[PDB]
């Protein structure tokens, strides 16, 4: 089970947050920023996967925004940057040879990409083209 | 900077 | 209303956190004042834009009604900002979240699949224990349909569900009749993340669902033998979520069992050597493998399959893989204990990489690799790596030096000799719960009590800032101090120990600011336990207790009071309740 | 002794760069940062961050950071009076000191920065004098840089020689949520426009409270100021022989002075706010403001700062006199008037929307601000009895006073 | 964008020369190492214009302790516009290779710095006398032997006072850096002549002259008098540096004189409006002069004792200003301020800022403490702030009342029906301690008693250790003051103490007492609650030895950090 | 133009009465967890009623709909005899708040077929409605399988717009 998904940039500050757990919002900001600045604290060739109060945090970088997931132990981590690689695979999709700003200014859409792809903290969709052919019907839907 | 490529291509 | 581009834009044309947060709250107060005027046109884009302000962190409190507004309307775009808004604003403790049961049932009935799945969305990520027990029988009514779209989403609702309330999970038992029997990898990869659910939550149905473990087998086998598709690929291999999803059912199921283990073996030895291990998708497949693999009861021959698939794992380059087959070994210890000490020297290697998780989990592994053999060749290595780190992993070594030196002491000579050493080395990082466990093993060693209280005595005489150290050491002192002296009631040759420096070294530790008040508290029972075993010196434990009975410490001076008031008055009953006990277990 | 000093941003890095002693490693200044942040977690924000045997001595300016370096026991109080100083002097030199200005003067700053200190000791910090030489468009230096008069240059002469005198009165006041005064001080300033040729010598009479009774004509009005502070030019020793205020001037725009007083009469502005505050539903403003000066006074431009919730909505305002707006920004109301006569109570009446869903955590009781301002009007009494102006060519030039009263640190405390 | 730059440094024309070392200043001033392109700018240093040769001043003052092997190929240079007609270039020549920290060509300039301290041009007089202290920091052993200490002895005694100044500030300089053998004292002679330059030179002159009056100790009275009414009106001056170095000298030399004339009364009198304008500053030498404040008023708490609303904290204020004059306010605290104080704490405990609030409780039970006649009114004012049903403020203000209870346990008994109710499901566990020793120490009039403490013993062995030694002492307190109904519950704690715990203090703490009990309950009631004696106080004040040694270092790091500067230095 | 709440204890008529003001038929009515909103016209206005149902963990969220609320709608019981005093404690907790305070009242005596269920006048001194001070407040009898009353409740509701 995927406990949260963050996305974050080179400069600290969030660009997406989903959570799959229930927690409040004091503790919610306190265990973003210290994850980010945990995140932030290693280099480039430090091994993608940190170990985070029995969870293991699987981060992938693609751009100045980062992509991160934090799964229980038993998960794969290896498929959970699979899992990362196929969402930014169904914002390419969508958008089309996406940005930064894209994720910036469509926080909303990046939001329902993620919903069309996890719920749950499960896989719902495991092909590319169902997920933004969804997407894409419940776009002209309106 | 932020106007660029997410995926490596 | 400004849109939420606008408004986007306008965030990011800030230059400080402070105008940045009054220009949130000038936007922030046009939309309460628009939601006060109940306007129906841009609730949706004022939601939006209040969404936007809870993600960069702002109070968004005043729009839960508004989502709750968004999500009973008609609109679909309405539907989707109201649901997303739930999602992100709503929780279990927020408690206005009860108020959407009604709305989400209507919207599991509508006649548009979106409005459905949207409430399905929302239900399945965060439905709470009130919400999925007047819901579950309408996800259930969802999990039998003909729609894949809403199958999925309802098989994802009832894993919500039975996560949730568990004793709701006898009823999805007829939804999951003939389920793995569907074509599409989405709907039976919600089907498999449901029976992998079903069986980790209950024990009484795993020979009730290793049934259809030769149709996993079969779809694991037509998904292997499915060569190419333009669809569920990547990287050149097919359905990789769905087929790690498989290998952990099939590591769920037969891991007691015998007969689905052999019903799964050849197929987990064709996964296990038939796919490739050039991407990390593969890695993936086959690190999913062997989880399988060496948790079911598989045949010996390819355990050493397993074995030579975790050596290449382990001696590739790849960080990724190394932390990979770094967990795999320590998944699998308990089983194959003769086929995971070969890899000492390359677990020891990675040991002093310059990863924080690589050295994290070669130091967890080696500590799970200790065993009775060559207990002292591990141990120089792992005082070595205390006394050689970075000092955030000093705690959690001196705690597994700790339980590899209870468990695996072949002497108890050298299990006092290592725990004064990780004791000095490691000092403020020891944990402080592991002291009555440091005392337990000491007074349980029944045979040498003058050695270890000596070089207890010696190392708080080098010095006494480390807390645990001081604190076995001056209870140690204060109840061995009848052997750690011996034959001095007067004057005689110079010995170095002449029953007054270690009184004034307690002294030391008591008035000194460098203590946290709890090894004070062990110094002062150590003193008081001493006027017992010492028949030397006389008049100085009597006045050093009444010197702390008006200490602002409170239990400090309550213990110094009764002590004095023992001292005073009942001078000669003192030994009938300061005496030694005999140990525990 | 500031081993060195460091213009920064509000992410941190330098903008420009000063070694003095050199006893401080130059690349120190990432460690600033973090150090800043966590100890703005704590809730333990010094202006003195240590990093090992390093202090960090900083100060904020509206847009940069302003940071002091030192790996001994440095007077700390010279080091922030001479941030301070430098702070001033950029602000003298441009127009604002801001992020953009120290990239394209950079050569001038570095300039600067060499002439303001040597070796941790501040030396010419004076921007009239500092100007003559070093400029942004090098002669000699001048014997003023090094003279006993450091503040004022010979050879300058005016057409016209005019002096202006600016008495500011702040005052500052701070009442409970009883309503009753328990801080009541006027901090003075006067503010000195000097236009005049040559060496003067001025001599400043006022109605000292001191000066009165050692003179011997203490029955009149005279205020007892508590605490006198003067500029650089003001020759103290004689200040405390017969209180004598006797300077010659800088040219220019200088505060020659600065009093302060305690005084036991009432607040000039009074504010009544009763709060009707409603759980869940609304909250209620109920403000009465009276002027408590004399009815020939008018304070002008008033501005009665009250706050509100930070969840509030939807503002309905009923005031009698001047105009009353909600500013969210700052979370408060604020309530202008534009002209305040004397012995004249005003009403305003104000209604908030609350939301049914309360905040996670709790708001905070800002104080009620006001932000007045009376001209030709002081009210601890001091008024300026001469300028006895003496130059060694001989002329007449004419001292304009002013007085003007405004706001200081004028609270008053909600419930 | 290297080799086009070394090319066009490289050239001969006198403009592009100046953009070329304009943009090398430039790239260092965006922060990137450009330390390689070193000789091209070094070879273009004696040049008419002045700009030009200030910006290769500045690139050879940062960069060459990053090569200091190939940076001597500036001295004859340096030397030569050491003598130059032009003293602005002169003074700058000094002063930037007195900046040039490399040891090997520091024997090569001191004939310069010979020459620019003897020349009449004052200026250049003044930056010599600082540039003795830059070699004498370089190297020391240099200065001493070429004999700079002599006459920069010499530059205290001449005319023009800036020189003075600095010769005073780099002599004081020399005189810490040196291992205090052959001092460089000063006869009152040059203490008069120093406190006549010290009233016409500059304003950082001023504190650099009573610094080092600040070493100086007067041998009689009227000495020590004449020195403290010529240095006196320096406290009127708007630097807030001057005033407190000029509070420095007064602090430090009225302990010499004597009490009995009226020069002391009046000196402590006037020392105080400056103090309290000194909180009118900017919030850094705010903070600076709170925290001299708190050093003065511990050594002369007759300066500040009617001036307290002064240090009232506004909103405004920074957190580092509200902490510290909360600690001002607790210090100046008494009998005629006692009532404002707790009005004003009263308020203070109601804002948004935690550690302030937990620190303005503790103000509240340190008002307590240090006022007796107050106490009840703190009582009723913590009562009040526990009836706010705010969590920290409830958890701080049991530990506040439990702390006052030990000093004071004679008549405050009436408000433990009120304390005992009061959400005791708290989860600190120093108030949960305080809550269970005020239980058990005043278990006479507490009626549910038992029937609290029973509901808190089902995490005994998970909760806490303190938590663990005062329930088990309130316990058995409350045991031997009623033994009636308790018979059975000590009887479960005594085993919960003794036979499933694993911690060693309790269980020495549990064996005492079961064996205690066991043997005599008679006896155990004398030992049990025994009278306590009155508790001797910590003190939050300086000890007198290191009072006066930071009496000595006022407007400094020490007056900061409370400590001595051996304390802090690495 | 009125923003109606429809509140009022559980099993009682509001969901049924929302839907024939609304749609105009009996339909299966499941008891509301959350809420229902639907707006109908009837003399050119628009009345925005908010069925909020009436279950223990819903009457603490009832106040979340008390805002701008212009009138009142309490469809009660008349057909069990011992919730009309949990009725009477409810009205009187909510009519009590600072929130909706210049919300008319309208009470509906629903669930009137068979004789046992009482009559609207004496229902009115068993909720107390006229000890009720400075609220406007009005009670008929209706039956919404019918939907009789229903309309004349909603006139009297559309004729205390006037003021
Ligand atoms: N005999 C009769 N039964 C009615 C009438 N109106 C509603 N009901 C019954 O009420 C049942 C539904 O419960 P209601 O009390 O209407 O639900 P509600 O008023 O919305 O309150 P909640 O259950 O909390 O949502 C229906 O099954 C009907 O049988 C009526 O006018 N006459
Ligand atoms: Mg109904």
């Amino acid at each position: 089970m995927i406990h949260f998904i963050l996305l974050f940039s080179r400069q600290g500050k969030l660009r997406l947050q989903k959570w799959y757990i229930t927690l409040p919002d004091k503790e919610r900001k306190k265990i973003t920023r210290e994850i980010v600045q945990i995140i932030l604290s290693r280099g480039h060739r430090t091994s993608s996967f940190v170990d985070w109060k029995e969870l293991k945090l699987v981060y992938k970088r693609y751009a100045s925004l980062y992509f991160c997931c934090a799964i229980e132990n038993q998960d794969n981590e290896l498929l959970t940057l699979e899992i990362v690689h196929r969402y930014v695979e169904l914002l390419d999709k969508y958008f089309g040879n996406v940005c930064e700003l894209d994720i910036i200014f469509n926080f909303e859409k990046a939001y329902f990409i993620l919903d069309e792809f996890i719920i749950g903290g499960e896989i719902q969709e495991t092909s590319k083209k169902i997920a933004v052919k969804a997407i894409e019907d419940s776009d002209m839907l309106q | 900077q932020e106007p660029e490529l997410l995926i490596s291509g | 209303p400004i849109r939420l581009r606008e408004l986007i834009r306008t965030i990011r044309t800030a230059r400080t956190q402070a105008e940045e947060r009054e220009m949130i709250q000038k936007e922030c107060a046009a939309i309460r004042s628009s939601f006060r005027e109940e306007d129906n046109t841009y609730r949706c884009r004022n939601v939006a834009k209040l969404l936007y302000m809870h993600m960069l962190g702002y109070p968004a409190h005043f729009g839960q009604l508004e989502c709750l507004k968004l999500i009973a309307s008609q609109k679909f775009t309405d539907k989707r900002i109201g649901y997303l808004g739930a999602m992100l604003l709503l929780d279990e403790r927020q408690d206005v979240h009860l108020l959407m049961t009604n709305c989400i049932k209507n919207d599991l009935n509508h006649s548009t699949q979106f409005v459905q799945g949207l409430a399905l969305c929302t239900l399945g990520c965060m439905g709470s224990s009130e919400m999925c027990r007047d819901l579950a029988g309408e996800v259930e009514k969802l999990l039998k349909t003909s729609n894949s779209y809403l199958r999925k989403k309802a098989a994802l609702c009832a894993v919500h569900v039975i996560r949730k309330v568990p004793e709701l999970m006898e009823m999805f038992l007829p939804a999951t009749k003939n389920l793995l029997n569907e074509k599409n990898h989405g709907v039976l990869h919600t089907s498999v993340v449901l029976l992998t659910e079903m069986c980790e939550r209950s024990p009484d149905m795993l020979a009730h669902f290793r049934k259809l473990v030769p149709q996993l087998v079969r779809i694991l086998k037509n998904l292997i033998m499915s060569g190419y598709s333009p669809e569920h690929d990547v990287s050149g291999i097919s359905d990789p979520f769905l087929q790690v999803r498989i290998l952990r059912l099939l590591r769920i199921l037969g891991r007691n069992d015998d007969d689905s283990s052999e019903a799964m073996n050849d197929i987990l030895a064709q996964v296990a050597t038939n796919t490739e291990t050039s991407k990390n998708v593969g890695n993936a497949i086959l690190y999913e493998t062997v989880l399988t693999i060496m948790d079911i009861k598989s045949e010996s021959g390819l355990r050493v399959l397993a074995i030579n698939i975790l050596g290449r794992f382990l001696l590739n380059n790849d960080k990724n893989i190394r932390y990979v087959a770094l967990t795999s070994l320590l998944k699998t210890v308990q089983t194959d204990h003769n086929a995971v000490q070969r890899h000492r020297s390359t677990i020891v290697d990675c040991l002093k990489d310059l990863d924080v998780s690589i050295k994290r989990r070669a130091m967890e592994l080696s500590f799970a690799l200790v065993n009775g053999n060559n207990i002292r060749g591990m141990m120089k290595e792992l005082l070595y790596f205390l006394d050689s780190c970075e000092p955030e992993f000093k705690a959690d070594c001196a705690s597994g030096i700790f339980l590899a030196a209870e468990k695996y002491a072949p002497s108890k000579r050298w299990h006092i000799d290592t725990i004064m050493r990780v004791l000095t080395t490691a000092g403020s990082y020891v944990r402080d719960d592991a002291v009555p466990n440091l005392i337990q093993l000491i007074t349980n060693s029944v045979e040498m009590h003058a050695y270890t209280v000596q070089r207890l005595y010696k190392a708080i005489l080098g010095d006494y800032s480390q807390q645990p150290l001081v604190q076995v050491a001056a209870w140690c002192i204060g109840e061995y101090g009848d052997l750690l002296v011996s034959g001095q009631c007067e004057e005689e040759e110079p010995i170095q120990v002449t029953e007054d420096e270690v009184l004034d070294i307690l002294e030391s530790v008591l008035i000194s600011n460098m203590s946290t008040s709890v090894t004070r508290g062990y110094a002062l029972t150590a003193i008081m336990k001493l006027s017992t075993r010492f028949t030397c010196t006389v008049n100085r434990i009597k006045k050093v207790v009444s010197i702390y009975g008006s200490s602002i410490d409170v239990e400090l001076q309550q213990r110094a009071v009764e002590y004095n008031a023992l001292f005073k008055k009942y001078d000669h009953m003192r030994s009938a309740l300061l005496e030694r006990m005999p140990v525990m277990e | 002794s500031a081993s060195a000093v460091y213009v920064l941003d509000l992410k941190g890095k330098v903008l420009i760069c000063r070694n003095y002693r050199g006893d401080v490693d130059m690349s120190e200044v990432e460690h600033f940062m973090p150090i800043l942040m966590e100890k703005e977690e704590e809730g333990m924000l010094s202006p003195i961050l240590a990093h090992g045997g390093v202090r960090f001595m900083w100060i904020k300016h509206n847009n940069l950071y302003l940071v002091a370096t030192s790996k001994k026991n440095a007077c700390v109080s010279l080091v922030f009076s001479f941030l301070y100083k430098v702070v001033q002097v950029f602000s003298e030199y441009f127009k604002e000191l801001e992020e953009e200005s120290i990239r394209d003067n950079f050569v001038i700053i570095y300039e600067l920065l060499d002439e303001l200190m040597d070796f941790g000791y501040p030396q010419t910090t004076d921007s009239k004098i500092l100007q003559e030489y070093i400029t942004q468009e090098a002669p000699r230096p001048p014997a003023t840089v090094t003279n006993a008069v450091s503040w004022r240059s010979e050879g300058i002469k005016y057409r016209k020689n005019e002096v202006f005198l600016d008495v500011i009165e702040a005052v500052n006041l701070l009442v409970s949520a009883n309503g009753n005064v328990l801080r009541s001080e006027i901090v003075g300033s006067i503010k000195m426009r000097v236009f005049l040729s040559g060496m003067p010598e001025l001599r400043l009479g006022l109605n000292d409270k001191v000066l009165f009774d050692n003179t011997g004509r203490g029955k009149s009005k005279s205020v007892e100021l508590e605490d006198v502070k003067f500029h650089q030019c003001v020759r103290l020793s004689r200040f405390e022989n017969d209180r004598t205020i006797s300077f010659i001037p800088p040219d220019g725009e200088f505060e020659l002075m600065s009093y302060r007083l305690n005084t036991h009469v009432k607040p000039l502005i009074w504010i009544e706010s009763v709060i009707e505050k409603h759980s869940h539903s609304r909250i209620e403003y109920m403000v009465k403001a009276k002027s408590q000066f004399k009815r020939r006074s008018t304070a002008n431009n008033v501005e009665i700062h009250i706050p509100v919730p930070n969840d509030a909505d939807s503002p309905k305002f009923k005031t009698t006199v001047g105009s009353v707006k909600w500013v969210p920004e700052n979370s408060e109301i604020v309530w202008s008037v534009k002209s305040f006569p004397g012995g004249k109570e005003y009403l305003m009446r104000a209604h908030f929307g609350l939301p049914s869903v309360e905040a996670e955590d709790k708001e905070g009781k800002p104080p009620i601000s006001v932000k007045f301002e009376i001209p030709y009007f002081t009210t601890s009494g001091i008024q300026v009895r001469y300028l006895k102006i003496i130059e060694k060519s001989g002329y007449q030039a004419l001292p304009w006073v002013r007085y003007i009263t405004q706001n200081g640190d004028y609270q008053l405390r909600t419930q | 964008e290297i080799f086009e730059l070394k090319a066009e440094l490289n050239s001969d024309k006198k403009e592009k020369k100046k953009e070329a070392v304009k943009k090398v200043i430039a790239s260092m001033t965006v922060g990137k190492d450009v330390s390689a392109l070193f000789p091209d700018v070094v070879n273009c240093m004696q040049t008419d214009n002045l700009e030009l040769k200030k910006l290769v001043y500045l690139y050879l003052m940062n960069y060459a302790k990053s090569q200091p092997d190939m940076a001597i190929m500036a001295v004859n240079t340096f030397v030569k516009d050491c003598e130059d007609p032009n003293p602005l270039i002169r003074a700058l020549a000094v002063r930037t290779m007195g900046c040039i920290r490399v040891d090997k060509i520091t024997e090569y300039l001191c004939e310069p710095l010979r020459k620019c301290l003897k020349d009449e041009d004052p200026y250049v007089r003044k930056t010599a006398a600082v540039c003795v202290a830059k070699l004498h920091d370089i190297n020391a052993q240099l200065v001493e032997d070429q004999g700079f200490l002599d006459t920069l002895k010499d530059l205290i005694s001449d005319s023009n006072p800036m020189v003075v100044a600095n010769a005073v500030a780099a002599l004081s300089e020399i005189a810490e850096s040196h291992p205090s053998s052959n001092l460089l004292d000063l006869n009152p002679q040059s203490i008069n002549k120093l406190l006549t330059a010290l009233n016409e030179c500059t304003e950082w002159g001023q504190i650099f002259i009573l610094d080092c009056l600040a070493n100086y100790m007067p041998k009689d009275d009227r000495e020590a008098q004449s020195i403290c009414e010529r240095v006196t009106p320096r406290l009127s001056h708007a630097n807030s540096a001057v005033v407190l170095s000029a509070v420095k000298v007064l602090m430090k030399f009225m302990e010499m004189l004597s009490k009995d004339l009226d020069y002391y009364g009046t000196l402590l009198k006037k020392l105080a409006p400056p103090l309290v304008t000194l909180l009118s500053a900017e919030p850094e030498l705010q903070y600076v002069a709170l925290r001299n404040i708190n050093l003065i008023v511990q050594k002369r708490p007759e300066i500040l004792k009617h001036e307290m609303k002064v240090f009232f904290v506004k909103y405004n204020d920074p957190i580092y200003v509200k902490l510290e004059k909360l600690d001002i306010m607790i210090r100046l605290a008494s009998q005629a301020n006692i009532a404002q104080v707790l009005a004003e704490l009263r308020e203070y405990a109601t804002e948004v800022d935690v550690d302030f609030v937990r620190k303005a409780v503790r103000a509240i039970g340190r008002c307590a403490i240090k006022v007796e006649q107050s106490a009840e009114r703190c009582v009723s004012t913590l009562l009040d702030l526990i009836q706010t049903k705010v969590n920290y403020v409830v958890q701080e203000a049991i530990v506040v009342i439990k702390d006052i209870f030990r000093k004071y346990p004679n008549k405050y008994e009436s408000v433990i029906a009120t304390l005992c109710e009061n959400l005791d499901s708290l989860d600190e566990p120093e108030a949960r301690a305080a809550m269970i020793w005020i239980v058990g120490e005043y278990a006479e009039r507490i009626d549910n008693a038992d029937e609290l403490l029973e509901s808190f013993l089902e995490g005994f062995h998970d909760k806490s250790t303190q938590v663990q030694l005062q329930l088990l002492t309130a316990i058995v307190k409350l045991f031997l003051k009623k033994p009636t109904e308790t018979q059975e519950l000590v009887q479960q704690v005594l085993s919960l103490a003794t036979q499933d715990s694993d911690n060693p203090d309790l269980r020495d703490r549990g064996y005492i007492y079961w064996r205690l009990l066991s043997t005599d309950p008679v006896a155990a009631k004398e030992v049990v609650l025994a009278e306590k004696p009155l508790i001797s106080e910590e003190t939050d004040l300086i000890e007198p030895t290191l009072l006066d040694e930071l009496i000595c270092y006022i407007g400094t790091l020490a007056s900061v950090y409370h400590k001595p500067p051996s304390a802090f230095v690495e | 133009e009125m923003r109606i709440l429809m509140v009022g204890l559980d099993a009682a008529g509001k969901t049924t009465i929302l839907y024939k003001l609304k749609l105009g038929e009996i339909v299966t009515t499941i008891p509301t967890i959350g809420f229902n909103v639907e707006t109908v016209e009837y003399k050119n206005i628009s009345f925005t009623v908010w069925d909020v149902g009436g279950l223990d963990k819903i009457r603490p969220l009832w106040r979340h709909y008390f805002q701008n609320t212009q009138g009142l709608i309490f469809v009660v019981d008349s057909n069990d005899r011992e919730r009309v005093n949990e009725a009477r404690e409810e009205l009187m907790r909510m009519l009590a708040e600072d929130e909706l305070r210049d919300a008319v009242l309208l009470v509906f005596a629903n669930k009137q077929d068979l004789p046992n269920a009482m009559n609207a006048a004496e229902i009115t001194d068993k909720l107390g409605l006229h000890s009720l001070r400075h609220r406007n407040w009005y009670i008929q009898a209706t039956c919404a399988t019918s939907g009789d009353g229903l309309y004349e409740g909603l006139d009297w509701l559309s004729n205390q717009l006037r003021n």
